[PDB]
């Protein structure tokens, strides 16, 4: 019924969309909340689930999932944007697509056999398994996929950043 | 049906001058260091980190004899590859969990080894027919997955 | 994630084949023409005949730019940044077709050049090629 | 300042590696704007090591950690250490740590030059003893002038100067020059 844009697209890449009516909540279907802190935190393994391109490039017709750990988000800046200097940056993304890097990200490497996230996954959830509470909560939203097995980080957009925007237009 | 018969001429006769020990050992070690997602499955083989090791193993060698054989095996009748590959694909999807793709992987990386051993006997067109037969494969072991 | 290991292998391998890259990027795209028909429809006006002048040319210049790319192996993107527009921005080529042609380019250095493809030197040339066709592909839209 | 003292790390030897330089109890390291082999020099001679043969930026020995002391700094060649000469501010940086320097001295290299494996002693495959180690020379841009230089070097005539070994099998250990 409704799509919603951020108010600032070209810093957050982040949409909202309304359906016209509640779904069910099977067993095959149910909503994942937003987390009260930061499980952004170097170390974290996550898994994200995709629906995108495989190794021939050709979009999966089942869903799969990777575990993805956290990476020191200097080396993942320095990785893409040349320096951590603003007037030293250059664009050197071996991919040639520069990803939209600010405080609001951050990147996550390759799994142990060197799997990583290509075209069409955007929009996956980074969700990681809090263990304690058992209950899988989404840290970071996938937003520059771009990278396949050529980069060695993935820019993922911190849910934290966004909760209280994505809690406003709830309630509208 | 699938293949014209020139067409299965060609692929029945190439298939006699394989050499099944060595040419499964070649496939498998090529797919688990081209590919390394695949020494997961294959944890009961032993060391599996360096090239030379995989090649080496004589489990993946040994298991490269019963993914041929399997291969030669659908090769008998196409139609059937339902039924020949039903056996097969139960186990690749319920007990390990093989993503069809790798199916596809395995198959590619296959006419790659074929054509190393081969050469210029490796025309075109006879290749043309290998990937159809590849395809069909591909499928048939992921038309179990639902 | 070339290392500095694989890109030495990269440059060596592509060394030792030599002036005849231009015929394997020449047979590598008569290859997949008729291994996977439907890619034919990405060229219109081309003949598509075996042995065809236009093919021969087009594999000329296929294989002009993987050589330039080889020696420009560290900053591919800029080496590749007028064929990346090109082949995104104005044919929109699908990038499931990318894969079949390094599949078929792979396959002709393996069956003319047998001896070199040492398995080493197979995953270290996978990789390269891999790099190129996300660089070709990653504005596709 | 006589309580500051400074090191080269990750070098493999004591006189080459990355500068490193100490105060307040903390390990620094200066950054690669406007470093010349004048800076080469000092440093060089602050370690009492002798000459510089050359200077390496962008850490090429490492990416080094901890704070960044001296940045923009500019030395003339004849200062003794360092610290003492101009520098544009103290502690003050407008760089990462991926501008890092370091310094390669000439103590520890030796830094000859020979032929092996040829039809006659100077004639066949060139040869470079880095860090007490032979090694050998990459064939890109070798051209006929490095030849003559080479040729000089050693001590036969430059009459006829030719690119290429002869005779001589492929090379064994690390490719220093290139
Ligand atoms: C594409 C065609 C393939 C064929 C025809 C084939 C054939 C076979 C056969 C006949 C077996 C039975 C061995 C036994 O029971 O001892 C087997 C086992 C196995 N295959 Fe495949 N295979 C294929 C692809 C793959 C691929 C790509 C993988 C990737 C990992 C794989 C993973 C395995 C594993 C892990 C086993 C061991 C089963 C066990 O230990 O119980 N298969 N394969
Ligand atoms: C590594 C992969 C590839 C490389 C290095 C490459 C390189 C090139 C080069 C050098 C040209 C000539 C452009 C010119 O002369 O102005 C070209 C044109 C073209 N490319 Fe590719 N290409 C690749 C993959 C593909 C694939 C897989 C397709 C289609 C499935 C494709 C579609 C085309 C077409 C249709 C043209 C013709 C453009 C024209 O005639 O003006 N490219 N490509
Ligand atoms: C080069 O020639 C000399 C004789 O001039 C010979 O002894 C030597 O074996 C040759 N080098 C090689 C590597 O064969
Ligand atoms: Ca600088
Ligand atoms: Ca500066
Ligand atoms: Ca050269």
């Amino acid at each position: 019924e409704k799509v919603v844009l951020h108010p600032n697209y070209s810093q957050v890449d982040i949409g909202l969309i309304k359906l016209k009516q509640k779904v069910s909540v099977n067993e095959r279907v149910m909503p994942i909340c937003l987390p009260s802190k930061d499980y952004a935190e170097v170390g974290r393994v996550g898994y994200v689930s995709g629906w995108g391109r495989n190794a021939n490039f050709k979009f999966t017709d089942h869903l799969k999932y990777v575990m993805l750990p956290v990476a020191d988000q200097d080396q993942c800046i320095r990785h893409y944007e040349g320096s951590t200097v603003p007037e030293k940056k250059t664009p050197k993304s071996p991919v040639g697509v520069q990803p939209i890097l600010n405080e609001h990200t951050f990147c996550a490497g390759m799994s142990k056999y060197q799997e990583d996230t290509c075209y069409g996954d955007a929009g996956s959830a980074f969700a990681v398994h809090d263990l304690e509470e058992d209950t899988w909560y989404a840290t970071g939203i996938l937003s520059f996929d771009k990278s396949c097995a050529v980069a060695e980080y993935g820019v993922y957009v911190k849910v934290t950043s966004i909760q209280d925007w994505v809690q406003k237009t709830i309630a509208e | 049906v699938h293949l014209t018969p020139e067409e299965k001429s060609a692929v029945t006769a190439l298939w006699g001058k394989v050499n099944v020990d060595e040419v499964g050992g070649e496939a498998l070690g090529r797919l688990l260091v081209v590919y390394p997602w695949t020494q997961r499955f294959f944890e009961s083989f032993g060391d599996l980190s360096t090239p030379d090791a995989v090649m080496g193993n004589p489990k993946v060698k040994a298991h490269g004899k019963k993914v041929l054989g399997a291969f030669s095996d659908g090769l008998a009748h196409l139609d059937n590859l339902k039924g020949t590959f039903a056996t097969l694909s139960e186990l690749h999807c319920d007990k390990l969990h093989v993503d069809p793709e790798n199916f596809r992987l395995l198959g590619n990386v296959l006419v790659c080894v074929l054509a190393h051993h081969f050469g210029k006997e490796f025309t075109p067109p006879v290749q043309a027919a290998y990937q159809k037969v590849v395809a069909g494969v591909a499928n048939a072991l992921a038309h179990k997955y639902h | 994630v070339l290392s500095p290991a694989d890109k030495t292998n990269v440059k060596a391998a592509w060394g030792k084949v030599g002036a005849h890259a231009g015929e394997y990027g020449a047979e590598a795209l008569e290859r997949m023409f008729l291994s996977f028909p439907t890619t034919k429809t990405y060229f219109p006006h081309f003949d598509l005949s075996h042995g065809s002048a236009q093919v021969k040319g087009h594999g000329k210049k296929v294989a002009d730019a993987l050589t330039n790319a080889v020696a420009h192996v560290d900053d591919m993107p800029n080496a590749l940044s007028a064929l990346s527009d090109l082949h995104a921005h104005k044919l929109r080529v699908d990038p499931v077709n990318f894969k079949l042609l390094s599949h078929c380019l792979l396959v002709t250095l393996a069956a003319h050049l047998p001896a070199e493809f040492t398995p080493a030197v197979h995953a270290s040339l996978d990789k390269f090629l891999a790099s190129v066709s996300t660089v070709l592909t990653s504005k596709y839209r | 300042g006589s309580n500051l003292e400074m090191r080269l790390t990750r070098g493999g030897n004591m006189c080459s590696g990355r500068i490193e330089i100490k105060f307040q109890g903390r390990w620094g390291t200066v950054c690669d704007d406007n470093f010349n082999i004048d800076h080469a020099s000092v440093i060089c001679r602050q370690l009492e090591c002798g000459s510089a043969v050359s200077f390496s930026g962008s850490s090429n020995f490492g990416e080094g950690s901890g704070p960044i002391w001296f940045d923009d700094l500019i030395c003339n060649g004849n200062e003794s250490a360092l610290w003492n000469c101009k520098h544009q501010g103290w502690g003050k940086h407008n760089c990462d740590h991926a501008e890092d320097a370091g310094v390669i001295c000439s103590k520890g290299a030796d830094l000859s030059l020979r032929l092996v494996d040829g039809v006659t002693e100077c004639s066949g495959r060139l040869e470079v003893r880095f860090q007490g180690e032979w090694g050998t020379i990459c064939d890109d841009g070798w051209d006929s002038y490095d030849a003559a230089v080479a040729c000089k070097q050693l001590g036969c005539p430059t009459a006829v100067t030719a690119i290429g070994r002869v005779n001589a099998s492929k090379g064994f250990g690390h490719i220093w020059l290139d």
